[PDB]
């Protein structure tokens, strides 16, 4: 059959509905070779980076901590290269990802979803399809905070203005 | 350094008659494949008009050497 | 963690090589922070 | 099997793919359009901030031919997706009607360049000066 | 269209499985270990592939992949290179200052003492000495800054990881059918027309759009952060028109055939630049572009799908005349279904490609201020010289394996191969009396020199003031050459190499390249090369034409290539195999390449490389002792080994102190070596039952009982310590000597 998304390409094969937020689109073939449970794993994994950084360069923008200096988060990036908080945030991911090493590994061996870590305080998942609904949205919500990321710092680096501050300019 | 020529009718004359000497001569000397309407195909031509682009650039260079031009 | 990588890394050249650069790393190391030691100090 | 006149004179469609020849074929046919009609807009009316070949090297240093080259790339990629998929395995006249048209702007298109070769001039300026 | 792609789907599964189980390729080696032997057998039949498998579909296959795996690990080595010059090297400083700075690209960390080896090389840098050239690859690149080098590390690293997917995916998803490798005129024509030309026109393309403008700019005497970034000179055709001229007509006069107007930067000049010491890049640019027309013209010559073209069987077939009865005929399916018969001719080539290399690459210096980097000249000549003796050395050793292995008399009946196995006592007994007669006529006139010299007889020596020995040959040569330039290339501006005769090129004060005389003791020195070649290929050559069977053996070929022996009878057959004269030869390719890179390394120093001083006079390195002092061994002995050597053996305390001590090292392995050499496994058997007793004693006894090496390992273990420690030592010697002095 032909790919949902792309009408003229034909489907993948490998993608028959078996991951939410499936539309058929793999031109240049990354699940026929590479296992699909790793390539869900990195976009989950991508994605869930990216929509925390979004909301944290907004969030930078319109307030910042009274202890720490005010700037711009790429200029946060480099402060805290030199400062010593970037090496505490690259530790605990670190750590955090030993854990999620071995995830992956039981992700690998099938008795884990992709991007399941069972994180669920606040009980909004209240019902099955309920919670399919959900992981569309976050699939969605994923891959559109990827794009997004890229832009704000992009054309931070092309124009030198904040992202809340170039849409309240120009 | 050798003295060439800015393209003349001459220079098409030189490389018209490499090329349909080497369209006959190959026709007779290629060994897989009317005098010219027996199994004359594309890539016979593209190899004989290749070989005449050869044979025509050798000799449009080696007659603007010697003169003849 | 698959058995069988396991059991690849349980292989005598691999444990050779693992068990003496980390022989090695540590006799790099005691070296790097007390050097020059020609004698037990006492 | 579109517009089909018998005419292949030196017999290409025996020594390369039927499908290959009528995607390149309709390729450059829509390329061509999109060139001609252009080629002939710019000299009808103008963007704003902003001449048939020279315009090439005027446009690339503001970086518009290479953001243009940047998307082409992208469809380009997906559509050579496409066409080894093809490759690997009342409308009939409005096909006709495309690769008829699109013969036409590449005839056209090649008209044109040539002229502002000639001349330095596009298309339809040649024609009103 | 009968060439074709073939190809298996998920042939091999992608498992962990096998590498648990060590020597499952082999029926012998996978039932496990009972004696240390086993562990042995393990590595040394390893990537014999052909010796585990049958079938030469199964073969090809891990071939293919398993050269996908070298690619891969030689770029990972150049992207290591390009990341260590663009990281942890000088190279920035070079560039400002060339014929100043030292190259180095190598930082060591203090541990014990060992920071000694950062010396002060220059630029504001401390590191080793780096002598590959590849500081001059890169300004003949046109690379000039260190940002530059960190994306060709990265492309490097890209590359790498592209050929280890590759070869994954074409041994366990992809992998082609026999009949896809079996099609020699498809791989001819896309490794001549597409590899190669492809290869030096785009090379050429870059040379003339890149390295041309960068090495226009330098040699005027710009600075390196001064000119313009690469792709600049491709945008603004003006820039490039103001450096030459002829590109204000574009490519109107490439295709009208009015190829004189590129004259600007395809030239035909010769000789040297003056101010880099090097080829002319617009004479490399020119070079490349006839290279690549050559190589894409070669590509079409055979036959593949549409009937134009050469049949290779058809041309082999044919070429038969009355001396050598059915001619060429068989020898297309031996090279189309035999793998060692293809590499035992594409190692002979490559090895003698890369002696051709050694000798070009000092004689015309192609790249900018490599000629008077002396450390870089000698170490690349040295280098591809042992590449080449050993590359040429494979070829008898696969020779010998196509021999013992693929050969089949009922389908080599009377034709080439045939005629030379049945007339080899013919071949093997004129080739051994060359041989008597070249050693007795050229090493006896160097004992006919020591004996005169030390008996105060002078005037009865070989020499230039005795007896003289003149090479006319080789000295009417190098008149034709130097006269050549206006008369036999009457086009060209200069000699190919001032070494046939001509001016002395100096940059930087010190001597690019002058001419390299011959007299009385090239002579004697090229009689020496003529000897050692000759027995090296009598050892190889008898043991490739011997290999299947003798006068001693009758029944060679089913003992195998690589038997140790048949036994003690027959007066001994001790050595017998065709593995064994791969072993010998090995031996006198050793002696003869050391002979070879000594006979450069003291000519060099002696009558070229030095620094030019008032009045036009060179004072070379050593001062021109050659000529009366390498007519004796007393002469080599004192005036090169000795004189030379104060430089390794005075290193310690200084940064070349790990030079003095790989000097060391390498005479301790050489002398080790011969353990192994000189004594019999027999021996060591016994003494390692004494052994086992005390371990026994103690129930410490292992399960994998312990062996000494077998008498082929005993063999291979000496040769490759010998040649280590050898050549370990000549290269501690000539690197120190040459970074001291040069
Ligand atoms: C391919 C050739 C090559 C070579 C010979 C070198 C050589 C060197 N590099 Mg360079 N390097 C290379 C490529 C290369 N590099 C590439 C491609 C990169 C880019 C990523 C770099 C980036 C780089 C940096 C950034 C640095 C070096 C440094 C060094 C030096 C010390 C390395 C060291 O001791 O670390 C040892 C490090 C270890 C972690 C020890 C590992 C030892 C393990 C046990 C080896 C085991 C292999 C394993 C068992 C194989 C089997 C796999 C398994 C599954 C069984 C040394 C001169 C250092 C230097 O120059 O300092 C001044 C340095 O800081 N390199
Ligand atoms: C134009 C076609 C082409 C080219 C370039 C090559 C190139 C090569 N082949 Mg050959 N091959 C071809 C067609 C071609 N093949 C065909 C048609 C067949 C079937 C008959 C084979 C069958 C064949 C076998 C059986 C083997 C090779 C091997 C090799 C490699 C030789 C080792 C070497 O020098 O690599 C180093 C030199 C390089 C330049 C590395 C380049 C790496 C890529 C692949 C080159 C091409 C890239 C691409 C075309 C360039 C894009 C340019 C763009 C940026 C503008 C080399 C990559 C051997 C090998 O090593 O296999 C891996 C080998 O065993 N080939
Ligand atoms: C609970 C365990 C723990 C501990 C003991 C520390 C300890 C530290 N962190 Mg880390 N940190 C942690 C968890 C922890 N962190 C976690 C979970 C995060 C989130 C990923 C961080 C993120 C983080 C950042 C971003 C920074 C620190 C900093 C610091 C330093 C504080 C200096 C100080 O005492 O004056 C301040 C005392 C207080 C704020 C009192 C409370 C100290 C090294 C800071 C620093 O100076 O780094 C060198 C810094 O900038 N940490
Ligand atoms: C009838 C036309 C014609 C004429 C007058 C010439 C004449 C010449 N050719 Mg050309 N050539 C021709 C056809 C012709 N060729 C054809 C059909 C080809 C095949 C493509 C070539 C290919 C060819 C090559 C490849 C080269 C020449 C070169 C030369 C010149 C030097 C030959 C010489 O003395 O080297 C003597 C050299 C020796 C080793 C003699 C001993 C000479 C003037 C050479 C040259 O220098 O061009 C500038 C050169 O490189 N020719
Ligand atoms: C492929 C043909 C082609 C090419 C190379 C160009 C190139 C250019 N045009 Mg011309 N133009 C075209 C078609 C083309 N146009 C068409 C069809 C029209 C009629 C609507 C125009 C009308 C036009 C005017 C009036 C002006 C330009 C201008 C320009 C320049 C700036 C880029 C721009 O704004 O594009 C404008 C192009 C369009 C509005 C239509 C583009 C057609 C398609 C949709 C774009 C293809 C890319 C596509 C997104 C990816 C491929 C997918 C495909 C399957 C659809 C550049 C010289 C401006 C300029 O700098 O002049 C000095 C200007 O003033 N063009
Ligand atoms: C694979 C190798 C390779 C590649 C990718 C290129 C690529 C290019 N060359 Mg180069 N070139 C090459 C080999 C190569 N060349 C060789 C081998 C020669 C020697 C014959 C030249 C000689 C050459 C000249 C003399 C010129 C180019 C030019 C160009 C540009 C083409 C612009 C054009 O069509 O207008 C060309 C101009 C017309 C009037 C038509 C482009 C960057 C042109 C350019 O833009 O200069 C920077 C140009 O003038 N090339
Ligand atoms: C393109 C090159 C090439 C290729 C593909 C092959 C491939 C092959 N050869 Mg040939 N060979 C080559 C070059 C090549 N050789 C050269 C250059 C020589 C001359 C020395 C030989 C001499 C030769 C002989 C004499 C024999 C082979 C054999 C073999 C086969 C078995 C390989 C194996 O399992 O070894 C496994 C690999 C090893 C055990 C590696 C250890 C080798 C040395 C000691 C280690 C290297 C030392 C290192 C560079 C420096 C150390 C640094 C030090 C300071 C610590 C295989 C068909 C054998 C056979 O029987 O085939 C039927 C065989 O007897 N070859
Ligand atoms: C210094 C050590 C040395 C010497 C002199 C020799 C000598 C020789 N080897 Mg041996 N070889 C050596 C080390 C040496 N080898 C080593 C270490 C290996 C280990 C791998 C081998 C392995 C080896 C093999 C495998 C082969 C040789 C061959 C040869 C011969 C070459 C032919 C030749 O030159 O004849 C001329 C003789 C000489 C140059 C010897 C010196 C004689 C000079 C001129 C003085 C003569 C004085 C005179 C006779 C005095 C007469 C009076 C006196 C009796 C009172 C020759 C007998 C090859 C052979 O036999 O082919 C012909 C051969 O195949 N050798
Ligand atoms: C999982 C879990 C929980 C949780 C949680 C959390 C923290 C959830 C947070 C989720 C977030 C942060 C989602 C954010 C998505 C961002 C998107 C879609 C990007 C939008 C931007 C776009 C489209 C743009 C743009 C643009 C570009 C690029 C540049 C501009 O110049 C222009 C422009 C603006 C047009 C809790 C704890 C609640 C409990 C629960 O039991 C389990
Ligand atoms: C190094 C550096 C830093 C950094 C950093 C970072 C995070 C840099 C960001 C990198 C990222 C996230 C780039 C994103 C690229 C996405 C693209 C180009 C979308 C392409 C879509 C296309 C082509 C079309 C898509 C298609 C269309 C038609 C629409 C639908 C979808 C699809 C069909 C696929 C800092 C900040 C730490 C500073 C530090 O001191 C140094
Ligand atoms: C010493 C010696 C032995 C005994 C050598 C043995 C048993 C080798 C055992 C050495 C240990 C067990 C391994 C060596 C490892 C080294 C640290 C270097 C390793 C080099 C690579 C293989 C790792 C022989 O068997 C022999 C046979 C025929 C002729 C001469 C000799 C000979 O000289």
């Amino acid at each position: 059959d032909f790919s949902a998304a792309v009408p003229f390409l034909k489907r993948p094969s490998n993608l028959d509905g078996a991951y939410i937020g499936d539309v058929g689109f793999d031109p240049l073939g990354f699940s026929d070779v590479f296992d699909l449970r790793v390539l869900r794993e990195a976009e989950l994994k991508h994605g869930r980076f990216a929509m925390l950084a979004v909301l944290g360069f907004i969030v930078q923008e319109l307030y910042t901590f009274p202890f720490f200096p005010k700037m711009a988060p790429v200029d946060a990036h480099d402060y805290f290269v030199k400062q010593g908080g970037g090496s505490q945030i690259i530790f605990w991911i670190s750590f955090v990802e030993l854990f999620g090493v071995v995830a992956l590994f039981e992700t690998l061996q099938g008795k884990r979803e992709p991007g399941d870590f069972a994180f669920d305080p606040l009980g909004l998942a209240k019902d099955e399809a309920t919670l399919e609904r959900y992981r569309l949205a976050e699939v969605k919500h994923a891959r559109l905070a990827m794009i997004a990321i890229g832009g704000f710092i992009h054309q931070y680096w092309v124009t030198k203005q904040t992202v809340l501050e170039q849409l309240g300019n120009f | 350094v050798p003295q060439t020529v800015a393209w003349s009718a001459k220079t098409g004359a030189v490389m018209v008659l490499s090329n349909i000497l080497c369209i006959v001569a190959g026709r007779y000397v290629i060994q897989v494949k009317s005098g010219s309407f027996a199994g004359f195909g594309l890539p016979e031509l593209l190899a004989s008009t290749s070989l005449g682009h050869i044979v025509g650039s050798g000799a449009i260079l080696g007659l603007s050497y010697v003169g003849v031009l | 963690m698959d058995s069988n990588f396991l059991k690849y890394l349980s292989t005598a050249p691999v444990l050779f090589t693992v068990w003496l650069s980390f022989t090695a790393s540590f006799i790099i190391e005691a070296n790097r922070f007390f050097p020059d030691m020609l004698y037990f100090p006492m | 099997v579109p517009g089909d006149a018998g005419f292949d004179p030196l017999t290409i469609s025996a020594w390369l793919d039927s499908r290959w020849l009528r995607e390149a074929e309709i390729k450059h046919c829509r390329v061509a359009m999109l060139a001609a009609a252009g080629c002939i807009a710019q000299d009808i009316f103008q963007f704003p901030g902003a001449k048939m070949t020279a315009l090439h090297d005027a446009a690339v240093k503001a970086g518009s031919m290479g953001q243009m080259l940047f998307w082409i790339g992208f469809v380009e990629a997906i559509s050579t997706a496409a066409t080894i998929q093809m490759l690997q395995g009342g409308r009939a006249r409005m096909e006709l009607s495309e690769i008829k048209n699109g013969r036409l702007a590449m005839i056209g298109f090649s008209g044109m360049v040539h002229h502002y070769f000639i001349t330095g001039k596009g298309p339809i300026e040649l024609l009103t000066s | 269209k009968k060439v074709s792609i073939t190809v298996d789907r998920d042939p091999v599964a992608t498992s962990f499985e096998k590498w648990a189980q060590p020597g499952h390729f082999s029926r012998t080696l996978a039932k496990g270990p009972k004696t240390t032997t086993w562990i042995w057998n393990l590595h040394a039949d390893v990537h014999d592939f052909d010796s585990h498998t049958n079938s030469l579909e199964d073969i090809s296959r891990k071939i293919f992949s398993a050269h996908f795996g070298q690619l891969s690990i030689i770029f990972l080595w150049l992207s290591g290179m390009y990341f260590h010059g663009a990281r942890f090297s000088n190279y920035s400083a070079w560039l400002s200052n060339p014929t100043a700075v030292k190259p180095s690209a190598q930082v060591v960390w203090p541990i014990v003492g060992q920071e000694v080896l950062n010396g002060d090389v220059g630029g504001g840098f401390q590191g080793v000495q780096v002598t590959s050239g590849f500081f001059q690859i890169w300004r003949s690149s046109g690379i000039t800054s260190e940002v530059e080098l960190y994306w060709c590390a990265l492309a490097g690293l890209i590359m790498s990881g592209l050929m280890i997917f590759a070869g994954w995916f074409h041994y366990h998803k992809a992998a082609p059918k026999l009949e896809w490798f079996q099609n020699a005129e498809s791989m001819l024509n896309h490794h001549l027309s597409g590899l190669l030309g492809l290869g030096c026109l785009s090379w050429a393309g870059h040379q003339i759009h890149v390295s041309l403008p960068v090495n226009k700019l330098l040699d005027a005497g710009v600075a390196p952060q001064e000119i313009p970034l690469p792709h600049e000179f491709l945008v603004n055709r003006d820039l490039m028109a103001q450096l030459y001229p002829s590109f204000s007509k574009g490519l109107v006069p490439f295709f009208t055939l009015n190829w004189s107007e590129y004259s600007d930067f395809l030239t035909f000049k010769g000789g040297l630049n003056p101010v880099t010491g090097g080829l002319w890049l617009s004479d490399t640019a020119h070079h490349h572009l006839a290279l690549a027309v050559l190589f894409i013209v070669a590509g079409h010559m055979y036959r593949t799908n549409w009937g134009i073209g050469h049949s290779m069987k058809e041309i082999l077939e044919a070429h038969k005349g009355p001396f050598t009865g059915e001619g060429h005929k068989g020898l297309y399916e031996i090279l189309t279904t035999s793998w060692h018969a293809q590499l035992a001719i594409n190692l002979a080539m490559l090895g003698s490609v890369s002696i051709i290399v050694a000798h070009h690459m000092y004689a015309m210096p192609p790249y900018p201020y490599i000629a008077t980097d002396y450390p870089t000249q000698l170490s690349i000549f040295t280098h591809h010289m042992w590449i080449g003796g050993f590359c040429v050395c494979g070829g008898a050793a696969h020779a010998g394996i196509f021999m013992v292995r693929d050969y089949n008399p009922a389908q080599n009946y009377n034709n080439l191969l045939d005629r030379v196995i049945r007339h080899r006592d013919a071949i093997i007994s004129h080739l051994n009396w060359i041989c008597i007669f070249l050693g007795f006529h050229s090493f006896g006139l160097y004992i006919h020199n020591d004996t005169m010299r030390a008996l105060g007889r002078t005037q009865d020596m070989f020499s230039d003031t005795a007896i003289q020995l003149k090479p006319v040959f080789a000295q009417w040569v190098q008149s034709i050459h130097t006269l050549a330039p206006g008369n036999t290339t009457p086009n060209a501006l200069a000699t190919a190499s001032y070494a046939f005769g001509g001016d002395v090129v100096a940059v930087g004060n010190k001597v690019a390249m002058m001419p390299i005389s011959l007299g009385t003791a090239d002579f004697m020195v090229h009689h020496i090369h003529a000897f050692t070649i000759h027995v090296t290929v009598l050892i190889l050559l008898k043991g490739v034409l011997f290999s299947r069977n003798s006068r001693l053996i009758p029944d060679k070929a089913n003992l195998g290539f690589r038997f140790p022996c048949d036994g003690p009878g027959r007066g001994g057959t001790c050595q017998s195999s065709a593995w064994d004269s791969v072993f010998l030869g090995l031996f006198w390719m050793y002696n003869c390449i050391s002979v070879v890179i000594f006979h450069f390394s003291w000519k060099m120093q002696s009558d070229v490389w030095g620094t030019v001083q008032s009045d036009g006079t060179v004072t070379h390195i050593t001062g021109g002792n050659f000529a009366q002092s390498a007519i004796t061994i007393n002469g080599w002995l004192r005036d090169f080994l000795w004189a030379q050597a104060s430089q390794v053996i005075q290193s310690y305390g200084s940064a070349l102190s790990a030079y003095g001590l790989i000097f060391l090292g390498a005479h301790f392995i050489w002398a080790f070596s011969l353990m192994f050499l000189f004594s019999g496994r027999g021996y060591w058997q016994e003494l390692i039952e004494s052994i086992v007793w005390a371990h026994n004693k103690l129930n410490v006894a292992p399960a994998i009982q312990p062996r000494a090496l077998s008498i082929t390992q005993g063999r291979a273990v000496g040769l490759a310590h010998y040649l280590l420690g050898g050549i370990g030592t000549t290269w501690a010697f000539f690197l120190a000597r040459i970074i001291s002095v040069g």
